[PDB]
């Protein structure tokens, strides 16, 4: 009936972002004597839904699911699952499915607010795929809210979407630099794109942070592998995977659960891309 | 029955070095807790310890209450520096 | 008797290097309807040997093993395994255990040779943990052989070991720059360290590649996320994992195997860290 | 019964885009091969295709021999550009 092995569905294990979450999950599974069956979905809803059956059809004591877009259809099938399912670094509005993340909306806001407190009025936002709820529902809103609350304009041409790749980061700054009212600060929704934003601007000759201040998100290892060193919002990738696994072992072993909706603390690591 | 430290780890108490500090306290009988910013948690709990988000430079106080207090507290002080967390 | 799930032992899944190999393995396993049970060992021989039993004790149709140090004791237990075992990006002198890699020694040599062909006489080598055979047995030897064959001195103070971290890359250049006869070119055994070598030198004010040319190894995504863009020896991480898995499915399904010792082609991607 | 291309992919024919080109040829009945630098391999083989190490700028010729030649060759030409490999 029970195998002591949990299945984990992930968009792409080769991405440092997901690879970090996987290490946390794996470590805790090990700690609590569980085995993991990892499977890449590549953000393909069809693949994702299919992989769900597979894991269940191989009877696993649990499921940790990660995805950039947990749709109503996903939620429906996840509620049907015979075993405990915990979402990691992913969100669905109803909160019916257990999940571990950070307060994205609040973190985006704090990020932009620090740029405003620094005297910035023209602040842009280079975002990842706008379709994904963490982006349009949270990060974007946190960015906009910081603007409005300080009584600043909320221009849509100041928001350009990338695709998480370092190159899109480059293409984003150039597009933003084509604007008449040049931004003086840029909040990027991901470290890899922020590196592209930093480089794309240094290739255009501007200096970071003198001509343009920048802030990234996740605080991956890339943040320290840039010059200047990237100021970045901290999302504890490992902790998220670790805690999401622990939460899962609580459901699996029927322990006392305080809340199935967990938001780990976030902060900002100020480095050199900001003044 | 307790010791206080200043976290030196630039990453603070997180990730593997946090899973290690948990693993360590868990190897005892006493009741080990972590005191931070006026909040105490079970040092044997992953969620508890990671829900505090202890950054670098913070001051924490690990406490022990059991038949092997000094042993736990001493082993953890050793783990604290062995892991570069603080002292 | 058979589960159609292979076990993979890996030092650390969060490292981009191993995460890339894992994606290739996973993709091919999927293609051939297999499941994977990933487990981190952290280069701990005790952990590694233990994890071997675990996988076998859970009856898996195969095992893909990765490690920086496959010792005689490892080989002994691997030969004992009831199921096909293929080594990925790892080596053991006897060639008794199937493996997929590249010709490390030849690749290090080609790397240094291009620096010599470019007019360099003082060439250093920033290496990873010297204890690991790929380093002292291959990369180092390829580096030395390129030197001797061109009738150049083989100074040991020109070889400093890092630990694969970006910081060790920084510490390595500074140590190398303390040398009386400053190197003009540096071959780094890993992309992450090469970034640290590049940055550590730009922080010391020198210019790459004018004052110092640099070449990395692996050609990860980091190579293009630096300025200048890193010239790097190409090791197809994904292909290595993919092919190592395919080779494994050949043994598992008893297909025709041409060779259990595979060395995929390597080349050098010349970018900006070289002239 | 065949088409020739120039690989545009900066990564050449490797990694996932190579697993994709293999997957595609495998969905046919004909006998699809890859001609490169005077070496021909089975385009339905991962090891074969990846053992060639086809870099960017190289010239390759995919061939098809079977009851669905034109279909394979046409679908692959579509995969060639759909995957940004070449044309
Ligand atoms: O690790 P980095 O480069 O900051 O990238 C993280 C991002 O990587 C993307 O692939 C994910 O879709 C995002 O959700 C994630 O935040
Ligand atoms: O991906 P990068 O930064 O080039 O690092 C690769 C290296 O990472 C190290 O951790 C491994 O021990 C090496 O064997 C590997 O070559």
């Amino acid at each position: 009936k029970k195998t002591t092995t949990v299945g984990v569905i992930i968009p792409d294990i080769s991405n440092i972002f997901y690879a970090e979450l996987a290490r946390g999950i794996e470590d805790i599974a090990t700690m609590y004597k569980y085995n993991i069956i990892l499977s890449n979905s590549d953000q393909n809803q069809d693949k994702e839904l299919h992989l769900l059956n597979n894991m269940l059809g191989k009877q696993v004591d649990g499921i940790i699911f990660m995805s950039g877009n947990v749709t109503e259809e996903h939620v429906e099938e996840l509620k049907k699952s015979p075993v405990p399912v915990v979402l990691a670094a992913s969100i669905e509005s109803t909160n019916q499915i257990p999940s571990v993340t950070i307060d994205y909306e609040q973190a985006a806001f704090d990020a932009v607010q620090s740029l405003i407190d620094s005297g910035h009025k023209n602040i842009a936002f280079v975002s990842g795929t706008l379709e994904e709820p963490i982006n349009h529902a949270k990060k974007v809103k946190g960015y906009k809210r910081a603007l409005t609350e300080s009584g600043l304009p909320v221009r849509d041409s100041y928001i350009v979407e990338g695709d998480y790749t370092y190159d899109s980061g480059i293409e984003a700054v150039e597009k933003l630099l084509e604007e008449d009212e040049k931004p003086t600060a840029i909040f990027v929704g991901t470290d890899e794109m922020a590196l592209g934003v930093i480089h794309g601007a240094q290739d255009r000759g501007l200096n970071v942070p003198n001509d343009l201040e920048i802030i990234g998100f996740d605080n991956t290892r890339l943040s320290t592998m840039v010059r200047p060193q990237l100021t970045s919002v901290v999302q504890p990738m490992y902790d998220i995977g670790a805690v999401a696994m622990r939460l899962l072992t609580k459901y699996m072993n029927k322990e006392t659960v305080d809340s199935s909706i967990v938001q780990l603390p976030h902060r900002i690591e100020f480095r050199q891309s900001t003044k | 029955a307790q010791k206080t430290f200043t976290v030196t780890a630039d990453s603070g108490i997180h990730a593997r070095p946090a899973t290690t500090l948990v693993q360590a306290a868990s190897k005892f009988d006493s009741d080990i807790n972590l005191e931070f910013n006026g909040k105490t948690v079970n040092l044997k709990s992953i969620m508890g310890v990671m829900s505090l988000g202890i950054q670098k430079g913070a001051t924490i106080t690990i406490s022990a209450e059991g038949s092997d207090e000094a042993d736990a507290l001493a082993a953890l002080e050793d783990t604290m520096s062995k892991e570069g967390l603080g002292e």
